[PDB]
């Protein structure tokens, strides 16, 4: 594995290079909104984002070393978390608003147009406000996003060795996070504290994904890929 | 699965 | 807030002192009814201890009553599960719900949706034993779950959470870990909290389903804690 | 109204 040999700076460079682009929605302000229209817009956007996410994952150091079945499992598990932390990152500069796309900026009032959406919106807004107050850096964001990919499905016959490899790469990304914070001039106490703060947010991103997922495969109760990603969570 | 396929596409 | 004035050892001793006891179950459970009968009865009694435990978590009483309610409502199943995982460490492939209630995954098949969560709990337990999770670390993690899991709906909880982080590091340094091992171990522990959240979420989803609530009569308290998630 | 309200009181 090359991932275990990369320096902290090389890991950052790799993750930054691997970043997916920001896509546009089909949003037309001159067109009337509705529950179906709003959900169709977000679904359409998520679906196109997934394709880029899959290719992004291929460029996350250590991911390609895994079996194909494991790669599938990790992405099935983490895809909504990854979409959500991306959404939250883009939305940092827009307090009280969610920036799904450069042409799609929504506030929580428009969240009430879909059943159960306003609850997820508030949680996303809270997360965004947290990132903003912490002054989350782009280098930190790409580390967190890669952690989510590798961590979210590591639990859930040797392949214990495969689990071990994931744990090793996760330690590497931790080292990288610390490296960035030390580079930033934080004291050791401040480094550990900030590291903890960032990782605790991942628990909130997990919660938001699970709650969102719960509502999402009840909405249908969508493209084929997205339908299969949703179905993986039953 | 489509995800399985897209992961294979070298 | 008294929580912040505490030293690291004081924080540790306070958490150890706040620890609830390991309870016994009220007959090897198979079938849906007997399993859920035993689990809900135990969960209900544990909840009463958990509530009084939370009061003795430094910083928690400094919060308004409504905030205390919100955090407990959010975190209760997470807290039950990390406790379960902790008790089950020395029993690989098995879950020690009580000293007189030791289950394997085969009995999880009796209940719809249990086996998947059973396996996740087993994996988390195995992970903790592989890390050689210590009691002092465990009580820090449980307190973090309480304070973090509903914190993003504040500056006080932030500072207390920072203090518990300081306490975790203090323990690891006490154990003789290098600076690199300290931040690596800190990360490993906190990442597991994400899986505990996941297990709680997937668990809660089945537990408050109308189908699941019909299996056995529930206590009013357990019902309110379940309905808190909606 | 909640049971939790009462139990949280000493
Ligand atoms: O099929 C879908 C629909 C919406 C989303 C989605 C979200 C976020 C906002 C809330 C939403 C939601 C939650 C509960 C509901 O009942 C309805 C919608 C999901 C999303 C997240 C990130 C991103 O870049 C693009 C889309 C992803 C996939
Ligand atoms: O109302 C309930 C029912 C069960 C639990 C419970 C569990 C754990 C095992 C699985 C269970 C579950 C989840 C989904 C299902 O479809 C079936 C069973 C939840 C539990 C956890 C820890 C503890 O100390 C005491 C009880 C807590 C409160």
């Amino acid at each position: 594995s090359l991932a275990l040999s990369l320096t902290a700076d090389q890991m950052v460079s790799a993750l930054l290079d691997a970043e997916p682009p920001i896509l546009y929605s089909e949003y037309d302000p001159t067109r009337p909104f509705s529950e179906a229209s709003m959900m169709g817009l977000l679904t359409n956007l998520a679906d196109r984002e997934l394709v880029h996410m899959i290719n992004w994952a291929k460029r996350v150091p250590g991911f390609v070393d895994l079996t194909l079945h494991d790669q599938v499992h990790l992405l099935e598990c983490a895809w909504l978390e990854i979409l959500m932390i991306g959404l939250v990152w883009r939305s940092m500069e827009h307090p009280g608003k969610l920036l799904f796309a450069p042409n799609l900026l929504l506030d929580r009032n428009q969240g009430k147009c879909v059943e159960g959406m306003v609850e997820i919106f508030d949680m996303l807004l809270a997360t965004s406000s947290r990132f903003r107050m912490m002054n989350l850096q782009g280098e930190e964001f790409v580390c967190l996003k890669s952690i989510i990919l590798l961590n979210s499905g590591v639990y859930t016959l040797k392949s214990l060795e495969e689990k071990d490899h994931i744990h090793r790469v996760l330690d590497k990304i931790t080292d990288t996070l610390i490296h960035l914070m030390a580079k930033a001039g934080l004291t050791l106490q401040q480094q550990h504290q900030r590291l903890a703060q960032l990782l605790l947010i991942l628990s909130h991103i997990r919660h938001m994904s699970n709650k969102g997922m719960e509502h999402l495969y009840s909405m249908k109760c969508l493209s084929d890929l997205l339908l299969e990603m949703l179905d993986a969570h039953r | 699965k489509i995800l399985h396929r897209l992961l294979q596409d070298s």
